[PDB]
């Protein structure tokens, strides 16, 4: 299952 | 920017008997980047039906794909791969050596 | 045995061509089952194992959201890497980020991973420890301050240590049919001479499942290693893999060669000889 947070470099 | 060259292996999924059903794969793998051109070709012309894996990478990052098609091999026709990628200069070709 | 779980993602721009190309692959152990691809026309998440494809339709509509929002924030990323670099708008780039978890023998956590690549090198990367970020360019700082101060590691940490090696139990229970299996090689060896002095025995390992395989060579029960081919292990087409392991066997001398074959599903590691 996905990682459900967005994460932006 | 980091370019790396692919390496290639032509080979059949079973071993490979004339008259029985088949896959015919292309391995193509640690290469960067991702774009890259892979025909299989029989007796010299492209293959038209011919599927690939969904782009994966490894622990490097370098990708790998396979590219397959069904085929019968036969004791006369012969088959191969042609890749092209930024780091060849122009098309490799690796032929199939049912032996490899 | 041990287990792992892992998602690839590979995110490249195409200046003057249109949106990114997105593609996203998630694997259990060496079995895909998982992709997504922008391309296509379902624009879902869509099944590559069997043992998945009855998850039902909560399963993938939310996992079609979230990978189109993973689509999103490396279509974001392109832009950002592009302006860190000072680089111009015409040049295609590459973005590419793994996360996952392994569990050991006992099926409990034993590492989590959560790293990105800017065109085929190593841009930044979450630590053991998942507290701490390893960030080797100056651009990549940047990165490294804003996840700092944004507390993603801990945001991180709680899903690799607790919903991602859930997941890989409930998928290891469903699919272990072709996840708890191992299919062990079926070995041969050819022959082919070179010339009259000398001929290359070839020892070679099919259908085997999972990848993790170790062929060697040895003479007179000496390892052969600076003198045996090795090819990568590749994949049959089918979920198995394949491999093979080549010397130069002069005349008269194939009674001193041995092939050993170690690999999971064996019940105990092969010993072959040309005889």
């Amino acid at each position: 299952l996905l990682f459900g947070y967005p994460v932006y470099v | 920017m980091i370019q790396r060259t692919p390496k290639i292996q032509v080979y059949s999924r079973h071993p490979a008997e004339n008259g029985k059903s088949n896959f015919l794969n292309c391995y193509v793998s640690g290469f960067h980047p991702s774009d890259i051109e892979v025909d299989l070709l029989k007796n010299g012309e492209r293959i038209e039906k011919v599927e690939h894996s969904d782009l994966s990478f490894s622990k490097d990052w370098s990708f790998y794909l396979l590219y397959y098609t069904e085929f019968t091999p036969t004791e006369k026709d012969e088959y191969a791969c042609r890749v092209n990628h930024v780091t060849l200069s122009q098309p490799k070709i690796v032929k199939w050596d049912r032996d490899m | 045995g041990s287990h792992s779980m892992r998602y690839f993602f590979t995110s490249v721009s195409r200046p003057g061509r249109g949106e990114p190309r997105f593609i996203a692959v998630g694997y259990v152990d060496d079995t895909q089952f998982v992709r997504f691809d922008s391309d296509a026309a379902s624009q879902r998440m869509e099944p590559r194992a069997p043992w998945i494809e009855q998850e039902g339709p909560e399963y993938w509509d939310g996992q079609t959201r979230a990978v189109k929002a993973h689509s999103q924030t490396h279509r974001v990323d392109l832009g950002t890497l592009r302006g860190y670099y000072n680089q111009s708008e015409a040049g295609s780039h590459t973005v590419q980020r793994m996360y996952g978890c392994d569990v050991g023998s006992d099926w409990r956590f034993l590492r989590g991973y959560h790293q990105y690549a800017y065109d085929g090198k190593d841009y930044i990367a979450l630590k053991e420890d998942l507290r701490s970020w390893t960030a080797a360019d100056m651009a990549a700082q940047t990165t490294k301050h804003k996840w700092e101060a944004a507390h993603v590691a801990e945001q991180l940490r709680a899903y690799l240590e607790g919903t991602c090696v859930e997941w890989l139990r409930r998928y290891l229970e469903n699919g272990k049919e072709t996840l708890q299996r191992t299919d062990a090689p079926k070995t041969h060896m050819t022959h082919h001479a070179v010339s009259d002095h000398e001929a290359t025995l070839r020892c070679w390992a099919l259908s085997f499942y999972p990848a993790e395989i170790t062929l060697t060579w040895q003479r007179d029960g000496e390892d052969q290693t600076q003198d045996t081919e090795l090819v990568e292990t590749r994949p049959a087409g089918d979920g198995t893999f394949q491999k093979w392991a080549a010397v130069v066997v002069p005349s008269g001398q194939e009674q001193r060669y041995t092939c050993h074959v170690q690999h999971e599903g064996l019940p105990k590691p092969l010993t072959l000889r040309w005889e």
